[PDB]
């Protein structure tokens, strides 16, 4: 998106692009609630079977 | 203390020798901040001496890291206490077990990027706490040597001086146990030997114009470095065997 | 407009710390439009009497020990911090202490004064191990709002600097924990509209109403600049 | 790292969710349905954008 | 062990809470795991840094 | 108490759709106060005008086509859900539009009512393609606000719902993005204050400026219950 924004439009555009893709990926990662619960390591159904 | 533990807590902290540790179990006879006072059963106790031991816990003073050192008494008076419990616990200690750090409520998830690579974002709660705030323990030292022009010594005198600097030390030239002080303040007062001194043109006019002429001797007042603040505890004085002391000491 | 007003139902005190206070009928969205506008101002901005400055004698430092007491010298300005305390007219009292004897020291000790209510009268403040042994202060309460610390107060006017007086972190501000709920309110035929619940868990004196009353009205003291000036 | 991941949350999609086959006016509107909680960032949608 | 302790404190099996963004009031879009981890105060304070 | 109200410094009215409003002196932690629990009003609780419902001659549903029409049934209604339409006096206006031959039909194209103004005649309703084609309809503008589409119409008004009235989700509120900026207000010894910069963006049925103190005055209206 970045080489893209720079090939075309030219510097300006990207820094202010690269900034604000920055601050709405924290802005909407943080909305996500993305968080480490130990649910979330799923093992698989079956690895007491392949061992 | 610390809620997620292993166990070996306790055992940190006790072999640390940092505690204070009971010898003898019986009944702490007395409870104080400094000391305490424990009554030594009949079973445990020796029939010839009279049988209650002293503990004069070690009280807020200076650590290899300028840091606080302080053992506070983790028991009750009139407690009956067993052998070998611990009576005082250390700087980093509770109830024996051991207290590096502090829990909190955390939470797992990014803020407008204020924890971007493993930044942190603590609440203000904390902080109004006081709970993360630590104490430090500098120690400035203030030497008088025997220049080869003569001895330097410790007196209030001191020239080209504001009578504020001069506020908190006393007439030996020691600042008062219990004063703040801050980078700039002088601590305490020295003045070395002046020799041969070319006063320049412009200093002779200008020490000719307000006045205050300065004596033979050098300025040299040991002062809280450039930054620091915090409060005196204690000082210190070591003289060699002559000369006659400051009325502080 | 169609506007439509809420009015202060029920307040279920459940106790005088901890107070449930239930609204309706509010319009949709404005259940935390306000609910969160309000908790901003109920935790930062709400006013109350805590302990600024202490003067002990016998006493240069808060660091320092003193005889016959199990306690430290921070650790009975701990105590205070978190006295309850309550000044009826003055916005600046000095209340006395002295005790003495095998006794732990409540807020009962303290000499009030004739506009000063201590709310908890058996609340400690230090424990005194040897009867020989006596204590005795001087407590400056002053009045704020939110939490003034000593570090934020070491650089600012300082007038006198007496060696002998301890300043001391003063938690003005009186309610500690709040969290508001918002449920559905039922009409005929709004069916969306939601209800506030305000669950208020304050320390002693500023009463769960009364504060409520005053965070509303201090937010429209803030409104007035939208109303006149366009 | 978060930037990333907050832009893959945003684009990514799910099946029906909220809203599903609505039909904007504009990449305002859908700010609009999405923070007034009418919406999932992850539902398909025929939008209008120029 | 910890999710039988969980229902003894009437506290989710998960882990996860329902957390509000303090400045808005509403709530973030998925719950977040909130719990008590012991930190602690290194001894590289800025104030002897800078 | 050290009450600290701020004052209306500055209104930059870039376009008269689009202004920026900056504020100050806020005392901090009122920024987002105010920032948020503004926002939260000036979207959802902010009332204007909106097309709730459309009839189309020679059409049963808004499934069907209508030859001589580039356009489904469903364009055409989402092309007048965003019609800008302002009603003087009545909250229900029922307005006609007849049009044919080669050209796009616009909102220039309707019978504007005597106490009712469109204000972009240029907006695209529908395109015609033949000239034989000929479309004719009446609208149904209705005032409400926030938003009301057909499903959240369909889940609390399940009175009369006869076939063939093709519910168009009326957009009635007029302010269409808002987003608050919180920068720091410097003062000789308050440096930790905030300035609130509002970049709202309306359609120009109802003012910008004028909105934000339609929002205030409702929230001074709701504190009347609280005394003081």
């Amino acid at each position: 998106m970045l080489n893209t924004c720079y090939r075309i439009l030219g510097l300006k555009p990207t820094v202010i692009f690269a900034d604000q893709i920055m601050y709405t990926g924290f802005a909407y990662a943080a909305r996500s609630g993305a968080s480490v619960g130990i649910d979330d390591m799923v093992i698989p159904e079956k690895k007491h079977e392949i061992i | 203390k610390p809620l997620v533990g292993t166990g070996m807590e306790r055992a940190v902290a006790v072999d640390s020798g940092v505690t204070a540790v009971a010898k003898r179990g019986g009944v702490v006879q007395y409870v104080d901040a400094s000391r305490i006072v424990i009554k030594v059963n009949e079973d445990e106790m020796y029939p010839g001496e009279a049988g209650i031991d002293i503990y004069n816990l070690t009280k807020y003073t200076r650590s290899n890291q300028n840091t606080c050192i302080n053992q506070m008494p983790c028991v009750s008076l009139g407690e009956p206490v067993e052998r070998g419990d611990v009576l005082a616990d250390g700087p980093s200690t509770d109830l024996g077990e051991l207290a590096l750090g502090q829990n909190m409520r955390v939470a797992f998830m990014p803020w407008n990027g204020y924890n971007f690579e493993d930044s942190i974002l603590v609440s203000e709660r904390v902080v109004q706490e006081d709970r993360f705030t630590t104490i430090h323990i500098q120690e400035l030292a203030c030497v008088s040597r025997d220049t080869k022009l003569g001895p330097e010594e410790i007196t209030a005198d001191i020239p080209n001086v504001g009578e504020a600097a001069l506020s908190k030390l006393d007439e030996s030239g020691i600042v008062y146990i219990g004063a703040e002080v801050t980078g700039g303040d002088i601590l305490v007062g020295k003045v070395t030997p002046k020799g041969e001194t070319q006063l320049t043109p412009e200093e002779k006019l200008l020490r000719a114009i307000f006045g205050e002429k300065a004596s033979d001797v050098k300025d040299s007042s040991l002062r809280v470095p450039n930054g620091v603040s915090g409060t005196v505890i204690d000082v210190q004085v070591f003289t060699r065997d002559g000369v006659e002391k400051d009325k502080r000491a | 407009t169609e506007f439509l007003k809420p009015r202060l139902v029920d307040i279920e005190q459940v106790s005088s710390t901890h107070a449930k206070v239930t609204l309706e009928p509010l319009e949709r969205g404005f259940g935390h439009t306000l609910g969160n506008a309000l908790r901003r101002i109920l935790l930062s901005s709400m006013p109350g009497c805590a302990v600024t400055e202490v003067e002990i004698d016998g006493v240069l430092h808060e660091y320092s020990t003193k005889e016959g007491v199990q306690e430290d010298i921070l650790e009975i300005l701990l105590n205070l911090k978190g006295l309850a305390v309550r000044v009826q007219g003055k916005d600046e009292v000095i209340l006395t202490l002295n005790k003495s004897g095998i006794g732990p020291v409540t807020a009962a000790d303290i000499t009030h004064d004739g506009d000063v209510e201590i709310v908890k009268p058996q609340h400690v403040i230090c424990h005194l191990t040897d009867e020989n042994a006596s204590i005795s202060m001087r407590i400056k309460v002053q009045r704020g709002r939110g939490y003034v610390p000593a570090s934020t107060r070491i650089h600012s006017e300082e007038d006198e600097r007496p060696i002998g007086r301890l300043l001391v972190d003063a938690c003005y501000s009186p309610v500690e924990r709040i969290a508001y709920n918002v449920e559905a309110a039922r009409v005929e035929q709004r069916t969306d509209l939601d209800k506030l619940v305000i669950e208020m868990e304050t320390n002693g004196t500023i009463d769960p109403e009364e504060a409520i009353r005053r965070a509303a009205t201090i937010l429209a003291e803030q409104l007035e600049a939208f109303v006149d000036l366009r | 790292q978060d930037v990333v991941l907050g832009l893959y949350y945003m684009t990514r999609d799910c099946v029906n969710a909220k809203g599903e086959g609505m039909v904007l006016t504009g990449p305002k509107e859908a700010e609009r349905l999405y923070r007034s909680g009418l919406a999932s960032l992850h539902a398909r949608v025929k939008v209008r954008i120029t | 062990e910890i999710k039988e302790l969980l229902k003894l404190g009437d506290l989710p099996t998960s882990g996860q809470i329902r957390l509000y963004d303090g400045r808005t009031g509403e709530q973030f879009e998925r719950p977040v795991t909130v719990g008590y981890m012991y930190m602690l105060k290194l001894n590289h304070l800025v104030d002897d840094k800078m």
